[PDB]
Order: structure tokens, then C-alpha cells, then sequence
């Protein structure tokens, strides 16, 4: 049992800093001072068990955005918003928008009720996380 | 005289609406005192708007982002909590009852 | 049924009034808002006995049930407030004598309306220029030179009839300025100096 | 869409400005109006007197 | 009156939206004086838009 | 589109632009993601 977490105390926890990911490194700076992310996708490459959801949660560490805005759910495990609908005309935002690719943010990527379930064969046999971050060049 | 029936009603169905979409049922918007018989009902819909708005503006504080999670049963597992699961449980009846 | 329906009235003071106001003035048929919601503002500072204040009367105003008492509590309030309505229309009291009346001033005995009635003799005697006059009264900042500028009467005039029942320099109340115009009266009929 | 959603509310007080102008302004003749009348019967009474 | 508080914090809100899409906090649109006690209020909603 | 043996789970760097300067803003120049018919958006839509 560990609170305050970046096996935390039933569950699992994921947590990096996006300045050590090197956005600002991934294109030249000539083509625009500012880069904000726009949608995030998490695909999870597990052996599932026929018709069984996948318990994770993926949220926001610092505090700049919206109220709902900052914490995601998921379903599935392969390229899935934590919405049903995917559109970008909705004047509610996506989640993780307006995010800017400076810092700000121990990368949370719950799990609930990591211990010894059908969820444990299932985190067990995760080879590893996959993650599409959408993001714009202004 | 009988138009104001039919829009009172209008702001009941958006304030249901809005006690269902949120569970906030104590709370109430559409107040009394629209009509006025002093003033033969004039500006009862200017009263009845400023409750819409004040309900449309306690929605959007209200209205966020939420998390959306679905769930799959496998029914034959939770017919196996009473051990008499489905397999044997839909075969074995044969009866007009 | 007005006042308890609509918004509900803002528990902090000063827009107790601004939000109270509008209906009161209604109900009255005064002239300005702002002249009912200083009306409040008159009847809270002062009133007879047993009359509400208008955050009790806001408390009152909006309950579960109203009882069989303290109902004709609230109507003594109304009839109250019809009263110091009255008494503004008697003297056909403007929006500024009123607000400047409107933080304290003694009514309810006849000696009380003799002070109000020489302080709206004062304003209607300073006419156009009456704004400044009131202005500087609710500031710190009424002197004797622009209340002479605004009566069009000497500066040694109105200095000396202050030395009358004295309060020589500092004209920081009305109650000071309802002390002139019997002076000034006295001192025109009979054709001497204060 | 929060900009049209606060356009349709200040239009709408645009609205409400108007006819609380209108109402004002009737209200500031109707008892101009009614003191006319009080001054006439006040001012026919001296002229029978 | 109690419109005048329902349409400007729409204002306020479309003013944290524009800020939030550019990153613009700096600036500011939607500024005081809407409200004027001499008018009481009126054109508040011509200024707002 | 650049048909090339990419990585699995791996973007491709990729910078598309205009030379001269007679357009809009920002539509001089557009990104590329993966390569395969590959637009700079991600939805395509010219009701837009």
C-alpha cells in the first residue's frame, strides 16, 4: 500500500514526465513556437479472454485544464478513446486538449485492481504500452 | 392566456430533463410567480426565460468531460454462482407452465 | 408572492437593497430604483419599535409557512415603509436629499420633521447646483466656501450663521445644514448680517 | 461555440434593455399625463370659484 | 438586473475559452463599465457584444 | 504516400511545404504522419 504514487495499493500506476519524451526535439523550431497536444489513444496489446473489458484509467497530473477534461477511462485496449463517438466538431473538447508539450504532467496511466483476478493474466501477458498522442504545431 | 399552459409546461419538461440528465432533484428552476393576474400575464415569459437560463448555466457548470467505461458479462458465469449455469439450465426446461 | 418569488434576495448587505429594491419601488410607485433602495436603507437606520429589519424581513419573507402571527408583522413593515413613502412625497424630497437623508435621519415626531423641512428648504435654495452640495456632504469634503458658491451668498454670511448654535467649521452632517435657513430668514427680513 | 452561446444571451438583454426603455419611457408619460389631469380639475376649481 | 449576472459570466466564459484555445491570458476583451448605475444598466448588452 | 519498411509502431518525419508565398497562414505547409495517403489532418473533410 502506496498513496501518492510517482502494486501502489491494489492497483497498478504508470507515471512519466512529457519533457522526457523530447517533443521539442522531435521537429525544428522554425516551424512553430508552440505545440499542444490534441487527442490522446492508448492501444494495449494483451491476450484478452473472449468478451471481457479492460480496467485501465489515464489522466492528467498537474492542473490547467477543464474539469472533466483531464482524466480518460478506457475500454478495450487497442487504439480506443475513452469515448464511443470520435468526432472533433463537439465544442466539448477532447480530453488531454490544450495540453502544452512542456511539463506539467506525471503521465498518469492507472489500473485498477492490478492483484490476482482475471485482470492479473491479462496485465501479466501485456508485452508493453502503446500510446498515440495527437498533438498541433501553431 | 392559453399559450402560457403550453410553454409552463415546456419549462417543466426542460427542468425534468435537466433533473434526470443530472440526479439533482431538490434543487427546482421553473419557479411560481410567472403569470401575474395584475398584469393580466404580461412578462411571464421573460420570467420563465431567466429560469431557463439560470438552468442552461447551472448545466454548463455542471456539464464536463466524464469517464466512459463499458462492461461485458459473460451470463453463463454469474448462472454459476447458483451452480445451475446456463448450458444445462435453458436444455433442461421442457414444459408448458 | 412577488418578492418571494423571482431571485432570491442576496444575503450580503448592500445587494439586499439592490436586489429588494426594484419591486419596493414598484409598489410604491416611487420614481428612481435607486430612490427605493434607499428608501430600505431610511427605514433600517430608524423606524418605530417592533418594525422588522429588512434582513429580518428577508429571513421572514421567505419560510416554510408563514403563521397566523408574524404575517401582520411583515404588513406593519409594509405600511411602515407606505409612511416613509409619505413622508417623502409631503416634501417632494428629491433622489439626493433623499440619500443623504437616507443614512439617518430622525422622523416619527413633529420636531424631526422640522429639521427635514429646513434641510429641503436649504437644497431648494442651492437648486441646480445641489449635486455638489450633497455630494460633498456624503464625502468628508463640504465646505463653506462651495455652499456660498451654490446659495449665492457671501462666504461671511453663511460662516457667521454657523457661529449660531454653534458647529463653526465642521459641516460634515445634514443636521448642521438644517440649522440655515431660519437664520438666513431672520436675517433677511430683518436686513442685518447673521 | 461559447461565443455564440454568450452572443444569443447578449442579444437577448439587448432585448430586454429595449423594452425596459420602452417601459420606462410609458410609464414617465402616463404619469406626466395623469399630473396634467390632477392639475386641471385643481385649476378648474378656482376658475368656477 | 439579475440577467445582467446571467450574461456576463457567459462573457467571462467565452473570454477563458478564447484564452484557453490561444494561449492569450494576457489580453482581456470583455472589460468593466457594461453596467452603469446612471443608466440603471441599460446598453449593457450593446457593450458586452 | 512513401512506401517504405517502417517499424512497427514507429511515425515517420516528414515535412511537406510550399515555396513561395501567396497562401494563407498556416496553409503553405503541412505534416506528415505514417506515409500511406496520409493527409496532415487526421479527419478529411472539405465541407471544412
Amino acid at each position: 500500500g502506496s498513496g501518492n504514487i510517482p502494486t501502489a495499493d491494489n492497483q497498478l500506476h504508470a507515471a512519466f514526465n512529457l519533457k522526457a519524451l523530447n517533443i521539442k526535439d522531435d521537429y525544428p523550431e522554425a516551424l512553430g513556437t508552440t505545440r499542444r497536444i490534441k487527442q490522446i489513444s492508448v492501444t494495449l496489446p494483451a491476450l484478452v479472454e473472449p468478451y471481457q473489458d479492460m480496467r485501465a484509467i489515464f489522466r492528467y497530473g498537474g492542473n490547467s485544464l477543464p474539469a472533466g477534461c483531464k482524466a480518460i477511462a478506457l475500454s478495450h485496449g487497442i487504439n480506443d478513446d475513452g469515448l464511443f463517438r470520435l468526432d472533433f466538431n463537439d465544442g466539448r473538447w477532447l480530453p488531454f486538449e490544450g495540453i502544452p508539450v512542456d511539463d506539467d504532467n506525471s503521465l498518469t496511466l492507472s489500473f485498477p485492481d492490478a492483484t490476482g483476478e482475471k485482470q492479473k493474466p491479462l496485465l501479466l501477458s501485456l508485452t508493453d504500452i502503446i500510446i498515440h498522442i495527437r498533438y498541433t504545431i501553431c | 392566456y392559453r399559450f402560457y399552459d403550453l410553454t409552463a409546461a415546456r419549462c417543466m419538461m426542460a427542468e425534468k430533463a435537466y433533473a434526470w440528465q443530472t440526479n439533482d432533484t431538490a434543487t427546482r428552476y421553473i419557479k411560481s410567480g410567472a403569470w401575474q393576474s395584475n398584469n393580466a400575464g404580461l412578462m411571464a415569459g421573460e420570467s420563465l426565460l431567466l429560469n431557463l437560463a439560470e438552468m442552461e448555466q447551472a448545466w454548463l457548470k455542471r456539464d464536463s468531460r466524464s469517464l466512459e467505461v463499458t462492461r461485458t458479462v459473460s451470463l453463463a458465469a454469474v448462472y454459476r454462482t447458483d451452480n445451475v449455469t446456463l448450458a444445462e439450465g435453458i436444455a433442461d426446461l421442457l414444459k408448458g407452465n | 408572492d412577488l418578492l418571494r418569488n423571482g431571485g432570491i434576495d442576496k444575503t450580503n448587505t448592500k445587494t439586499l437593497y439592490t436586489t429588494m429594491a426594484p419591486v419596493i419601488t414598484a409598489a410604491m410607485q416611487l420614481d428612481i430604483t435607486e430612490s427605493g433602495e434607499a428608501l430600505l436603507r431610511w427605514l433600517d437606520n430608524n423606524h418605530p419599535a417592533g418594525i422588522l429589519t429588512t434582513s429580518e424581513a428577508r429571513k421572514l419573507i421567505i419560510k416554510k409557512g408563514q403563521t397566523a402571527g408574524d404575517k401582520e408583522k411583515l404588513a406593519a413593515w409594509c405600511q411602515a415603509l407606505a409612511q416613509r413613502v409619505l413622508v417623502i412625497r409631503t416634501f417632494t424630497l428629491s433622489n439626493a436629499e433623499l440619500q443623504t437623508l437616507s443614512q439617518g435621519a430622525p422622523a416619527g415626531t413633529i420636531t424631526e420633521l422640522y429639521n427635514i423641512s429646513d434641510f429641503h428648504n436649504l437644497i431648494n435654495r442651492c437648486g441646480e447646483q445641489a449635486g455638489t452640495v450633497l455630494d460633498a456632504l456624503q464625502s468628508g469634503t463640504l465646505t463653506v466656501k462651495i455652499l456660498a458658491q451654490a446659495l449665492n451668498l457671501s462666504e461671511e454670511v453663511i460662516t457667521q450663521a454657523l457661529t449660531l448654535a454653534g458647529q463653526k467649521p465642521e459641516l460634515t452632517t445634514w443636521a448642521q445644514l438644517a440649522v440655515l435657513p431660519p437664520r438666513l430668514d431672520l436675517a433677511d427680513t430683518l436686513h442685518i448680517t447673521p | 461555440q461559447a461565443l455564440d452561446s454568450a452572443r444569443s444571451l447578449t442579444g437577448q438583454l439587448m432585448q430586454f434593455g429595449s423594452t425596459l426603455l420602452g417601459l420606462i419611457e410609458r410609464r414617465d408619460a402616463e404619469a406626466m399625463s395623469e399630473l396634467l389631469q390632477n392639475q386641471a380639475g385643481e385649476l378648474m376649481l378656482s376658475s368656477l370659484r
